[PDB]
Formats: C-alpha cells, sequence, structure tokens
C-alpha cells in the first residue's frame, strides 16, 4: 500500500487506482464491527433497509411490527466505539403508522426532506421527514411486496409498486395519478427497480419466474423479458422464455446500470445485459434463498471490482459480479438476513434480520 | 378561442329558441303522458324507450296520428315547423344559405316535404344515400350557391364534413348526446367559412325536448369538468330524475414543490 502512495505522489498511478484500491481491499476486509452498534427498536424483524442517496448519514428501517425508524450512521461521539442512535421514529403511537409490516422504505432521491413507505397493509405512504407526518398515501387493493423511486429521474417522479396483483402500478408524486399499470406479468410482483443508468426503464420480477422491462413512456408493454437459456428451448412466448425455475423475487441493476441481478427462487443468482437482457451466464454457484416475498439485495460503488452482497440464509454472501467468484460469508445473524444495505462512502454494510437486529459491518483496520 | 383569433373566423351565435306547441301537438303530447302506457313506464313495468321515442317524435311533428292541406306531414301542425318556416323564409329574402339538422329520418323526410311544398331549392343527404354520392354532394352545395338548405341527419350530416358553403344552422331536435348536436353545428363555423354563422337550436317548450336539453347540459358540464376546467359550477337547473314525461308547457423537485402539492391535493 505504500507503493499505492509512492505511486500516487509521483503521478505513475492515477489516484482513482489508490482510490478503488483501497475500497475493494476494505470491502474484502469486511468484518463484524469491533466498536460500533444500533440502537435497538424494532420488536420485530427489519424487513428493508434505506440509506439516504446524498451524504449517506441517515438510515430508515421498516420493521415487521409496523413502525419505521430513522437512524443517525455517524459517529457525533469522540469516542471510537459509538451506538447509531435513532433519530426518529413512527412508532406504534403515531397516527399513521403502518398497521403490518413495513416491507419497503425508500429516502426520497435528490433530496432527503421525503421517504416512503410501503406496507402489506395494502398502502404506500410518503413521509415528510421533517414533521414526519404523511403528506400522502396511495391505497392498493392488494398487499404491496416492494416499491421503488428512479434513483436518476430528474422529470418524473413515478414509484413502481409491486403488489400480489399482476399488474406493476407506477403512482405519480407529481399531482397524484395511481391508475397508470403495466400489464404483462401472471401472479405477484416480487421485486420492481428503477435502472440507475436509463430514465424510463424499469425491470420488474414476479412469481410467474419471468422478468420484463418496461419503458414506462412506451404503450407496448415490456421492452424485454429476460430469458435462461436465450433461445437454446425457444417456444412461442406464452409461458416460456422465463428468467428462473421459481419465484424470482430480487433485483439489482448494477452501479453503472449495464447489467441486472436477479435472484430467484430456483437457488440461482442470475446476471443479464440489461440492453438486450441476455443472459451472461455467470455461474455464482447455488444462492440459497426461500423467502415468499421479495428479496433485498444490493451492489458495491466505488470499487475496483463491482462486488453483490445476497442475503443467504442467516448470512451476507458477498459475490463478484463479473466473475460470480465467492468472497466470503458475514456470519453475524441470528435468523434468516432480510435486507442488507451499503454504504459506498466507507464501504460499510448495514444487515437486518429477523432476529429484530441491525448490524454493521466494517472494513477491518 | 385560443386559436379564433389567430385564425380570422367570423363572429358565431349560438341562440337556443324555444318553440311553442300547437293546440294540436299540445292536445295530442297531453293525450300520450296520460295514456296508460306511460303509466306503466313509470312503474317500472315497461321500458322507457317507447314512451321517450313517442314523445321525440310527438314533439318534432305528430305523425302518430296522421291528420286539402291535411296531408301526413303538413308543417302547421307542428309548433317546430312553424318556426323553422318564418326562419327560412327570413333567410331566404337575406339571401343566405341554411343547414338544416335532424336527429330523425323521418322529419328529415317530412322536412323534405315541406321544402318542397315551398318553391326552396334543397338538397338532401341522409343514412340512405348512397356513399360514393355524399362527397360529391357536400361539394355541390358548397360550390354552387343556388342551393339554398341543406337536409341532413346529424349522424350522418355531422361527423367530421365540410360544409362552409352554408352559412345559416338550424338545429331541429334535440338528442341525447350533446357531441351529436355540437358537431352538427360545427359543420359551417370552419376554416374557409367567410360568413357570419349563427345556430339556431330548436327545443319545445316544457316538453321532452327541454328535458333532453338540460340531460345533455349536465353531459356538457361533466365533459367540461375534466376537459376544460376543474373549477366547474353544478348543474342545478334539474335533479336528472324519471319525471321526463310531463307536460309542462309555458304561459428534480427539491421535496417541497412536491410536498407541498401533495399537501395541497390532501387538504382538498
Ligand atoms: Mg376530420
Amino acid at each position: 500500500m505504500l507503493g499505492f502512495l509512492s505511486a500516487r505522489q509521483t503521478g505513475l498511478e492515477d489516484p482513482l487506482r489508490l482510490r478503488r484500491a483501497e475500497s475493494t481491499r476494505r470491502v474484502l476486509g469486511l468484518e463484524l464491527n469491533k466498536d460500533r452498534d444500533v440502537e435497538r427498536i424494532h420488536g420485530g424483524g427489519i424487513n428493508t433497509l434505506d440509506i439516504e442517496p446524498v451524504e449517506g448519514r441517515y438510515m430508515l428501517s421498516g420493521g415487521s411490527d409496523g413502525v419505521i425508524v430513522l437512524y443517525d450512521l455517524e459517529n457525533s461521539s469522540r469516542q471510537s466505539y459509538y451506538t447509531c442512535k435513532a433519530v426518529c421514529s413512527i412508532g406504534r403511537d403515531h397516527p399513521d403508522v403502518h398497521r403490518y409490516s413495513v416491507e419497503t422504505v425508500q429516502w426520497y432521491p435528490h433530496d432527503t426532506g421525503m421517504f416512503t413507505s410501503s406496507s402489506f397493509d395494502k398502502t404506500l405512504k410518503v413521509w415528510d421527514t421533517n414533521t414526519l407526518q404523511t403528506a400522502d398515501v396511495f391505497n392498493f387493493e392488494e398487499t404491496v411486496y416492494s416499491h421503488h423511486m428512479s434513483p436518476v429521474s430528474t422529470k418524473h417522479c413515478l414509484v413502481a409498486v409491486g403488489t400480489r396483483g399482476p399488474k406493476v402500478q407506477l403512482c405519480d408524486l407529481k399531482s397524484g395519478s395511481c391508475s397508470h399499470i403495466l400489464q404483462g406479468h401472471r401472479q405477484e410482483i416480487l421485486a420492481v427497480s428503477w435502472s440507475p443508468r436509463y430514465d424510463y426503464i424499469l425491470a420488474t420480477a414476479s412469481a410467474d419466474s419471468r422478468v420484463k422491462l418496461w419503458d414506462v413512456r412506451r404503450a407496448s408493454g415490456c421492452l424485454i423479458t429476460l430469458d435462461q437459456h436465450n433461445g437454446k428451448k425457444s417456444q412461442a412466448v406464452e409461458s416460456a422464455n422465463t428468467a428462473h425455475n421459481g419465484k424470482v423475487n430480487g433485483l439489482c441493476f448494477t452501479s453503472d446500470g449495464l447489467h441486472l441481478l436477479t435472484v430467484g427462487t430456483d437457488n440461482r443468482m442470475r446476471l443479464w445485459n440489461s440492453s438486450n437482457g441476455e443472459n451472461t451466464l455467470v455461474n455464482y454457484g447455488k444462492v440459497c434463498n426461500n423467502s415468499k416475498k421479495g428479496l433485498k439485495f444490493t451492489v458495491s460503488c466505488g470499487c475496483s471490482s463491482e462486488f453483490v452482497f445476497v442475503p443467504y440464509g442467516s448470512t451476507i454472501a458477498v459475490y463478484t459480479v463479473y466473475s460470480g467468484e465467492q468472497i466470503t460469508m458475514l456470519k453475524g445473524h441470528y435468523k434468516t438476513v432480510d435486507c442488507c444495505v451499503f454504504q459506498s462512502n466507507f464501504q460499510e454494510l448495514y444487515s437486518g434480520s429477523r432476529d429484530c437486529n441491525i448490524l454493521a459491518w466494517v472494513p477491518s483496520l | 378561442s385560443d386559436v379564433k383569433m389567430s385564425l380570422s373566423l367570423p363572429d358565431k351565435n349560438e341562440q337556443v329558441l324555444f318553440c311553442r306547441l300547437t293546440d294540436e301537438q299540445h292536445k295530442v303530447y297531453q293525450n300520450f303522458v296520460d295514456s296508460k302506457e306511460v303509466y306503466r313506464i313509470l312503474n317500472g313495468e315497461m321500458q322507457i324507450f317507447s314512451g321517450l321515442i313517442a314523445l321525440r317524435k310527438i314533439c318534432n311533428h305528430p305523425d302518430l296520428f296522421s291528420g286539402e292541406e291535411d296531408q301526413f306531414g303538413y308543417w302547421k301542425r307542428s309548433g317546430k315547423m312553424i318556426v323553422v318556416e318564418s326562419l327560412l323564409k327570413i333567410w331566404h329574402k337575406q339571401g343566405q344559405r341554411v343547414l338544416l339538422f335532424s336527429q330523425s329520418r323521418q322529419m328529415l323526410d317530412i322536412l323534405e316535404v315541406f321544402l318542397r311544398a315551398q318553391k326552396y331549392t334543397y338538397l338532401k343527404m341522409d343514412g340512405t344515400t348512397t356513399i360514393a354520392s355524399r362527397q360529391p354532394l357536400i361539394t355541390r352545395y358548397n360550390e354552387d350557391t343556388s342551393i339554398f338548405v341543406f337536409l341532413l341527419t346529424t349522424r350522418v350530416g355531422g361527423l367530421g364534413v365540410n360544409l362552409t358553403g352554408a352559412n345559416r344552422v338550424v338545429i331541429y331536435d334535440p338528442d341525447w348526446n350533446p357531441s351529436t348536436d355540437t358537431q352538427a353545428r360545427e359543420r359551417a363555423w370552419r376554416i374557409g367559412q367567410k360568413k357570419q354563422v349563427t345556430v339556431y337550436r330548436l327545443l319545445t317548450a316544457g316538453t321532452i325536448e327541454e328535458k333532453i336539453y338540460h340531460r345533455q347540459i349536465f353531459k356538457q358540464f361533466l365533459t367540461n369538468r375534466v376537459l376544460k376546467d376543474p373549477k366547474q359550477r353544478r348543474f342545478f337547473k334539474s335533479n336528472d330524475l324519471y319525471e321526463l314525461f310531463t307536460l309542462t308547457s309555458p304561459d428534480p423537485l427539491a421535496s417541497s414543490s412536491l410536498l407541498a402539492k401533495m399537501r395541497a391535493r390532501n387538504h382538498l
């Protein structure tokens, strides 16, 4: 590493080299945090986490008990040991608390003054973070499994919602229009994710073992349907062209948005060319998941090699996205891990699981 | 209105004459609303269509009981036909061209007979005319001004044709759909209309026709509520119930504008 510092000082290597190499080294040295703790307030398992995209300071967490906790991740104390204190809380005494489990919570991109939370109580609530009051509510005829706002859209502000209905809802936060729907799936839509690269590209994964990419501006259904075999087993499109041999319960675009990682209940993760949905045949081995709802997993950013952190039983499996090589198992949870969210500023990880714990993984040394 | 100044269209008027049932027409209407068929309709036993269509026919002209100069469809037995006779006389003496619409083909035939009874040179186009001759006919009426009146059914005479040669337009019979009447009246006020146009929409006062006018005003208000503005005034002229069988002859956003808009919408 002194070689890295010397090369940076002497201009031999771009500082990009040291930055991404050290980010990768930090991610590889991920371990149970020696001096850090997260305050425990959820009475039930944490189903979702979200660190705000700008300044990466505050973290939302939705629990199976319906409460939403807002934590400050910064060590505002002077000690090396600190607990991520809870700033705010939609608790059981809040007038607008979710009646059932909160399954997805997401900070509004471009601004930390608002966030959103969808629950199995058939509601997508939009909260003002300052007053901590519901600015809006969208009701659905069937329970919400996931939702996502575009991390890129300066123009549109649509929330793509996947419920147990076979339709992907698009709720306009600009003047409230939840009527827009996308047809083409056949069972519950367990995951939805906007492309970080393209403004109007949305990937939706449903229990019909299919993943569809939509240009929501378009009037002609999905753009691409992901196919495991790319055409080896080709059939007229009524039941073929499946992404997995089970329910596809998780989506994640890579950092650049040029590839898509789909995890399904066939104990398989697959990497897809996001421009034509071709399977890249990256192996990843066996990725154990049996979740009946959406599975939240994230990818690394700002590193020499991209990593993907997938909940794997009661562990976090870290894989290399483009080679599939298994990095490691982060092993500190006592029950199945529901979500993991990656802090890209310091290569940190926060994992929420059914054991009512949010565990922080920090690079060692 | 946003294009009229930038298009140099002539002036428009949209008068609505409330015609008066004649003694014989009023008698037939009163006898029908006092008949047993309408009584059964109001009890839900029969469909409403028979009574509705019968009243519309009576207001158009008493062709139910076809009563020399007493042939079928004689103009003096219908008030709207009397008004049309007066209007046609006035407009002909003013050297203008008229566009005479009707919802009913039978009433169009009656108007055609009344026009041959006068010396007016007419030209007819309804659903029975061969399609191949329709655009020719229109061109004829647009070309030579010797033709005075253009008879039309609103379903064929309306709906996209260009009849700018016509100067006056008279909608003889209201329809349940407002849009039929709107397109019929815009057949004349179009790009290429070099003369001031007026629309005369005939309704019989205190009859089913006025109730239909009310229903389609309500429909137009409902349409304007979502097409031009949502501050539309409530329809208060009537409750629009099933008592139209009565004769009542007169005499990136930074989460603050977005949050503010959410609050605005929710407080409503
Ligand atoms: Mg046209």
